């Protein structure tokens, strides 16, 4: 019963200063500690999607990449799961991330995902996959959407493990993207050892029971994950109270350099600046007549190895 | 994975062991682990071994020339035998090809031995592949059911995750050891830790990238680990032809931890303080 | 754990006719394949006929007639027809379950004729 209902929009805005979470699980106490790993830059290309259902296909598999971050405003209720994987089919093993009230089920089967996949409140899951098979995890835990408030998520897939790091924080009328900085700690660590490269966000329809859903529309935001540079500040309670990022501005490419937040009067050297090459050129000989190897390696008899033959090669392919 | 429980089950036939020793099973970690259960006649539990040959090893069972795992067989004449037979154990005698390794068939078609086809239907030329194991208690000891589980363990490009359990040991404290601790390993003193680690962080690391906080996996304590008190030892003498009285300088350690005298530089042996 | 429920034993007069039902309950993995054996009072265990999935049928003994097999995919049940009853056919029936891994075994029914 896979039925496209969701039309989607997009638009541009900037990403701020979100983005970060722990790299590690290692405690660190009023330090500067700098790591290359995969991150959101600061100010930078997020996409906001606006999903509406109203009582045709429209809802693009977004690819994986290197990573997702997915920030959300709505409550727990609106959005309760994401779909991971390759084909998002029977034929590869697929993810399946579903949250209700009272816990939270992810699920690694063979999905065969529909086109429109969406949860129907009982809760019925057959419409986001209709089968599943070759079923190999399945994890229960509680519940990471608790009820104003941004959820940010992020998602990293590397050398087959599978992190999930999660973030409530409070928002005012300022935009669902405020200044300030949050930290995302990590909640699910998974050894899943399978292949993701497109991902899609599942979104929760009440019947209407009386244009059998309610019409309904979601706001979320999309970010990409790059490999970066960052200087974190870890405080007295080891908590990320700010971070650099190491390729922004020159400014903090010195902050980078210095290993420190605050910069003297002074001139500092950063780096070297050098012009890449535009395109590649290879340039070969006119010759086109082949070699006769075969000569030498199917011939039918060679000599004795105190009398071996020799032969010169040359003006060939 | 506790093998403990496996060797302590009941007394064995055979547990014999190809590609890896029984002692090392517990602290070597394998990344899968197949159990592969079934029930054959005593004289059969050699067949289940690489590189053997047999009717079991043919079409029923048959493990590859290259098997890692073990192999554990035990009797069970009291579970598997009765006096009217057990016809409920079944074995494959007719195939057309040889089974591969880790190889099941299920399917009951009747074996066509001759031109003829067999037409679905049992008579002359055709059998039935499956015959069922009549056991019996009184049966020779070749003939008796026997259980035999067969562990293979496969490593692959995923991180291991099954291996024997991890001991606890005890905890000391106010003490140069040697400590070991989720595989980080070192020597310390492990005080008292007024530090407050966060759940997900497991250690803790000075400016100078060292190691200075731990916590216990057993019980969620915070331990700060301090080195042991090592020195340079200097010697205060005079001319050997004056005298040979010397003194010693343990440098920059208290006295409590080695004519007896505490100085800034450290604890000094041998000498006495005049004022 | 599954449970095999077998129905429609009893007594019958020589050349009669009665309908042996197995209903395989709880796991009975997908690839299936449904049988039935004959006991024989004090003898050896012997294959009645067995259907597979793909509709396939085996009869194991030169019966054919004797027993038919039907199928039914709604509730994945297995039924035995018998008609013809000759007196030789005495023997309670077991149904055979192979499912993918374990296979399992039926309660029992007497099947009974004399004259
Ligand atoms: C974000 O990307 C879109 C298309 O990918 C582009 O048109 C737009 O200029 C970008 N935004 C900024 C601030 O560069
Ligand atoms: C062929 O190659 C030779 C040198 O290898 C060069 O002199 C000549 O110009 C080439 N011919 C063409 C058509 O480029």
């Amino acid at each position: 019963q896979c039925v496209n209902l969701i039309t989607r929009t997009q638009s541009y805005t900037n990403s701020f200063t979100r983005g970060v979470y722990y790299p590690d699980k290692v405690f660190r106490s009023s330090v500067l500690h700098s790591t290359q790993d995969l991150f959101l830059p600061f100010f930078s290309n997020v996409t906001w999607f606006h999903a509406i259902h109203v009582s045709r296909f429209d809802n693009p598999a977004l690819p994986f990449n290197d990573g997702v971050y997915f920030a959300s405003t709505e409550k727990s209720n609106i959005i309760r799961g994401w779909i991971f994987g390759t084909t998002l089919d029977s034929k590869t093993q697929s993810l399946l991330i579903v949250n209700n009230a009272t816990n939270v089920v992810i699920k690694v089967c063979e999905f065969q995902f529909c086109n429109d996949p969406f949860l129907d409140v009982m809760e019925s899951e057959f419409r986001v996959y209709s089968s599943a098979n070759n079923c190999t995890f399945e994890y229960v835990s509680q519940p990471f959407l608790m009820d104003k408030n941004l959820r940010e998520f992020v998602f990293k897939n590397i050398d087959g493990y599978f992190k999930i790091y999660s973030k409530h924080t409070p928002i005012n009328l300022e935009r669902d993207l405020p200044q300030g900085f949050s930290a995302l700690e990590p909640l699910v660590d998974l050894p899943i050892g399978i292949n993701i490269t497109r991902f899609q966000t599942l979104l929760a329809l009440h019947r209407s029971y009386l244009s059998g859903w309610t019409a309904g529309a979601a706001a979320y935001y999309v970010g990409y994950l790059q490999p970066r540079t960052f200087l974190l500040k870890y405080n007295e309670n080891g908590t990320i109270t700010d971070a650099v990022d190491c390729a922004l501005d020159p400014l903090s490419e010195t902050k980078c350099t210095l290993k420190s937040f605050t910069v003297e009067k002074g001139i500092y050297q950063t780096s070297n600046f050098r012009v890449q090459p535009t395109e590649s050129i290879v340039r070969f000989p006119n010759i086109t007549n082949l070699c006769p190897f075969h000569e030498v390696f199917n011939a039918t008899t060679f000599a004795s190895v105190y009398a071996w033959n020799r032969k010169r090669i040359s003006n060939c392919v | 994975a506790d093998y403990s429980v496996i060797y302590n089950f009941a007394p064995f036939f055979a547990f014999k062991c190809y590609g890896v020793s029984p002692t090392k099973l517990n602290d070597l970690c394998f990344t899968n682990v197949y159990a592969d259960s079934f029930v054959i006649r005593g004289n059969e539990v050699s067949q289940i071994a690489p590189g053997q040959t047999g009717n079991i090893a043919d079409y029923n069972y048959k493990l590859p020339d290259d098997f890692t795992g073990c192999v554990i067989a035990w009797n069970s004449n009291k579970l598997d035998s009765k006096p009217s037979g057990n016809y409920n154990y079944l074995y494959r005698l007719f195939r057309k090809s040889k089974l591969k390794p880790f190889e099941r068939d299920i399917s009951t078609e009747i074996y066509q031995a001759g031109n003829k086809p067999c037409n679905g239907v049992a008579g002359p030329n055709c059998y039935s592949p499956l015959q069922s194991y009549g056991f019996r208690p009184t049966y020779g000891v070749g003939h008796q059911p026997y259980r035999v589980v067969v562990l293979s363990f496969e490593l692959l490009h995923a991180p291991a995750t099954v291996c024997g359990p991890k001991k606890s040991t005890n905890l000391v404290k106010n003490k140069c050891v040697n400590f070991n601790f989720n595989g980080l390993t070192g020597t310390g003193v492990l005080t008292e830790s007024n530090k407050k680690f966060l759940p997900f962080q497991q250690f803790g690391r000075d400016i100078a990238d060292t190691t200075d906080a731990v916590r216990d996996p057993q019980t969620l304590e915070i331990l700060d680990i301090t080195p042991c008190s090592f020195g340079g030892v200097s010697v205060i003498t005079p001319g050997t032809n004056t005298s040979n009285q010397v003194a010693v300088l343990y440098q920059g350690v208290n006295c409590t931890e080695v004519n007896v005298f505490q100085t800034r530089a450290g604890c000094l042996i041998g000498a006495e303080y005049v004022n | 754990q599954v449970q095999l429920q077998e129905s429609g034993g009893g007594l019958v007069q020589a050349g009669g006719s009665l309908r042996l039902s197995c209903a395989a309950s709880g796991s009975i993995f997908s690839p299936n394949t449904m049988g039935w054996f004959r006991q024989a009072l004090g003898k050896q265990r012997e294959g009645v006929a067995f259907i597979s999935s793909i509709a396939s049928t085996s009869y194991w003994l030169p019966v054919k007639g004797r027993f038919t097999i039907t199928r039914d995919n709604t509730k994945n049940t297995v039924h035995l027809q018998m008609n013809s009853l000759i007196p030789e056919d005495t023997a309670v029936y077991y149904c055979y379950a192979v499912d993918k891994s374990q296979d399992y075994w039926g309660q029992g029914t007497q099947v009974t004729v004399s004259s």
